[PDB]
RNA sequence: GCAGGUGCGAAAGCAGGUCAUAGUGAUCCGGUGGUUCUGAAUGGAAGGGCCAUCGCUCAACGGAUAAAAGGUACUCCGGGGA
RNA sequence: AUGUUCUAACGUUGACCCGUAAUCCGGGUUGCGGACAGUGUCUGGUGGGUAGUUUGACUGGGGCGGUCUCCUCCUAAAGAGUAACGGAGGAGCAC
RNA sequence: UGUGCAAACACGAAAGUGGACGUAUACGGUGUGACGCCUGCCCGGUGCCGGAAGGUUAAUUGAUGGGGUUAGCGCAAGCGAA
RNA sequence: CCGACUAAUGUUGAAAAAUUAGCGGAUGACUUGUGGCUGGGGGUGAAAGGCCAAUCAAACCGGGAGAUAGCUGGUUCUCCC
RNA sequence: UAAUGGGUCAGCGACUUAUAUUCUGUAGCAAGGUUAACCGAAUAGGGGAGCCGAAGGGAAACCGAGUCUUAACUGGGCGUU
RNA sequence: UGACAGCCCCGUACACAAAAAUGCACAUGCUGUGAGCUCGAUGAGUAGGGCGGGACACGUGGUAUCCUGUCUGAAUAUGGG
RNA sequence: AAGGUGAUAUGAACCGUUAUAACCGGCGAUUUCCGAAUGGGGAAACCCAGUGUGUUUCGACACACUAUCAUUAACUGAAUCCAUAGGUUAAUGAGGCGAACCGGGGGAACUGAAACAUCUAAGUACCCCGAGGAAAAGAAAUCAACCGAGAUUCCCCCAGUAG
């Protein structure tokens, strides 16, 4: 049958234009008071996912 | 068994479910109720098995038209 | 309930008045006793 | 270092916390404020998103549940001379 | 609302009659209860009576004891890193 | 220690049946274990029994406040009955 | 007749619990024939978790069923890098 | 090795199958490729419903060889050759 | 068929066949069900609601819609989903 | 149709060759006993009846009938005055079996989640009821989106997308 795709991973990964895949940050969600403005900021962005974790996410998202 | 002889209302099956929503298999019975009916146009009491629901629906359409349904239903009394 | 006298009865009214009873008395005195008839008409 | 706005200094300048290195908690689910970005016929609205922020001695501290102690000499299976 | 009285719903595993040749059942007559009891739905309490499960890891065997995240020094072999239930101290803030 | 008889209790979604064609000198449950001499103190804990003033408290009911929508008032901002 | 305290034997037995010598009850809460009833989280138990067809801390048969097995075993012709 | 398994022989006995997805090889066509169900006597032919590809950025509206970030980039992320 | 047969045999292509029963498909006789037509009528303990569940891909969630065990309860065509 | 009386399977005794040998087909006849089993009973293949008829040679004998429930009739007929309940008789129908498919009433757990309770397995397995040759569904109080479609059912997509 159809592979189904991983519904949380497609929920937190977005193909790019080469075939990489962006992201959100972790640690922007709560306790920030504590967090310094220049961490905050650096995480507000998204980010590729790294090499080593490609092979993880593209297992998850074969519809991708 | 536990069927309304007006309504024909007879126990059904759900689940009790807890507040950690743990389903257990229970059933929900009629509010069934044996009941003497007059029966003006026949002189005579008549004895029904019948749902609270169902006495209300005898109280709307009289008891000959309930009568009448339960004869052509096959259904004695 | 909404029924129709057939006769005069204490705190309720007198033949051909109709009035509201509740079910009960009705269903278990009044029609049997044919001192009242509901109000279908 | 760049843009905006600022403090101290006459000025050159210094300042994006503290001599430095511990003082901490992912994600989910929600709460509060802001922002028509979205708005299931349409106009709204609800809900959602985005930005800011809040709720864990999840301390077994990469946190398996929102939620969990014991007995077996009545015992049982799969394994190990790890 | 809460009493009391009532009878007609409802109960009767009181009596008597009939179906009937029957200690079932049903129908009649009557007495006693009587809007109570009982049952349905909903709801608070109780509930090892019963059920499904959980009851951590490290560890010079397991258990008991200790430990589990973070910081500083030494072990560490003059770059970095480097283990032991090795040797010594601290943090879970303050402003 | 329970049980006033349609008994308590037990088997049974129920009807019923056992208890018993017995009725508190009876029946069930529990512990103790012929007989002799005996069986002391504690009711704070847990249970059971009784109480019922006061605190707390379910379903149910839905006062009151806030919001959405919009007839309309408006030029717009807005306000805003049912 | 009903049992089963001790010992020896037997232990691929003559026997999947017996034989032999002894042993206990033997008018009783005794023992026996025939038939009947109680059914598996159920029965029955003068209570050993005993017994319920050589099976019992949940009988047996069939089915879900190829349960699951981070464990153990095993995994079959050839040559070259 | 005094750890496991095999008394011996013969016969049987363990990486499959279906579908989806990616990569390699090979073949066709090529900025295009290819059809499904179905139709059809048709392994033909029809059927282009669709699917994948030639555009990306952004949460999104939207903009677009750019776009997003920000009041704005000297910029920076993802893209474009 | 004594080894492998177009021509030995039974078949095969092809062409035929039913006293009787029966399937179907036509056709018109008996027969009941009754066409077209104007006026009119238009499904109530129901829709909807409160409580508990269940069904909807949709686990109560901001959750529409469906079903109903329980308690209620309309408009009805100028009306209603 | 010149052969034939099924098989193991010879034999015996026969039948037949122009058409009543055998063989094949249609329609019929016969069709013990048990079994829904139906007259009652029962440890299936048995035990024991009641009514009618008919027969007897007087010993007896043969045959048909007699279950239950539903519905419809006729007659009857309580407590109880009408009546009803009830009782009997007759007619019509049902009953039981069957592999899958179908609709409905109930409805698991192992298992997966690397533990486990929400969740999963799955409305699956199983039990039960009912039907037909198919069943079910079906002629919009349906969708759509201001353009339109036009009952149900099945197939390919949409799409492992929206959720
Ligand atoms: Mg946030
Ligand atoms: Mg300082
Ligand atoms: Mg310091
Ligand atoms: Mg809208
Ligand atoms: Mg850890
Ligand atoms: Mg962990
Ligand atoms: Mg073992
Ligand atoms: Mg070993
Ligand atoms: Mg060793
Ligand atoms: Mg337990
Ligand atoms: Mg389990
Ligand atoms: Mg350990
Ligand atoms: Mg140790
Ligand atoms: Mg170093
Ligand atoms: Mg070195
Ligand atoms: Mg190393
Ligand atoms: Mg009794
Ligand atoms: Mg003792
Ligand atoms: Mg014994
Ligand atoms: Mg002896
Ligand atoms: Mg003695
Ligand atoms: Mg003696
Ligand atoms: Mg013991
Ligand atoms: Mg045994
Ligand atoms: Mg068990
Ligand atoms: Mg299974
Ligand atoms: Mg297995
Ligand atoms: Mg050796
Ligand atoms: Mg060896
Ligand atoms: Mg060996
Ligand atoms: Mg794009
Ligand atoms: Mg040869
Ligand atoms: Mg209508
Ligand atoms: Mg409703
Ligand atoms: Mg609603
Ligand atoms: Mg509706
Ligand atoms: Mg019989
Ligand atoms: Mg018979
Ligand atoms: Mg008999
Ligand atoms: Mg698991
Ligand atoms: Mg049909």
């Amino acid at each position: 049958p159809k592979i189904k795709t991983v519904r949380g991973a497609a929920k937190r990964f977005k193909k790019t234009g080469k075939g990489g895949f962006k992201h959100k940050h972790a640690n922007l969600r709560h306790i920030l008071t504590k967090k310094a403005t220049k961490r905050k900021r650096h995480l507000r962005p998204k980010a590729m996912v790294s090499k080593g974790d490609l092979g993880l996410v593209i297992a998850c998202l074969p519809y991708a | 068994s536990r069927v309304c002889q007006v309504t024909g209302k007879r126990p059904v099956t759900g689940n009790n479910r807890s507040h950690a929503l743990n389903a257990t298999k229970r059933r929900f019975l009629p509010n069934l109720h044996s009941h003497r009916f007059w029966v003006e146009s026949e002189k005579r009491f008549v004895t029904l098995r019948v749902s609270a629901k169902g006495m209300r629906v005898i109280d709307k359409k009289g008891i000959d038209t309930v009568l009448a349904e339960l004869r052509a239903r096959g259904e004695k009394y | 309930m909404q029924v129709i006298l057939l006769d005069k009865v204490a705190n309720l009214g007198s033949l051909g008045d109709q009035v509201n009873v509740k079910a009960g008395y009705a269903r278990n005195f009044l029609v049997p006793q044919g001192k009242a008839v509901p109000a279908t008409k």
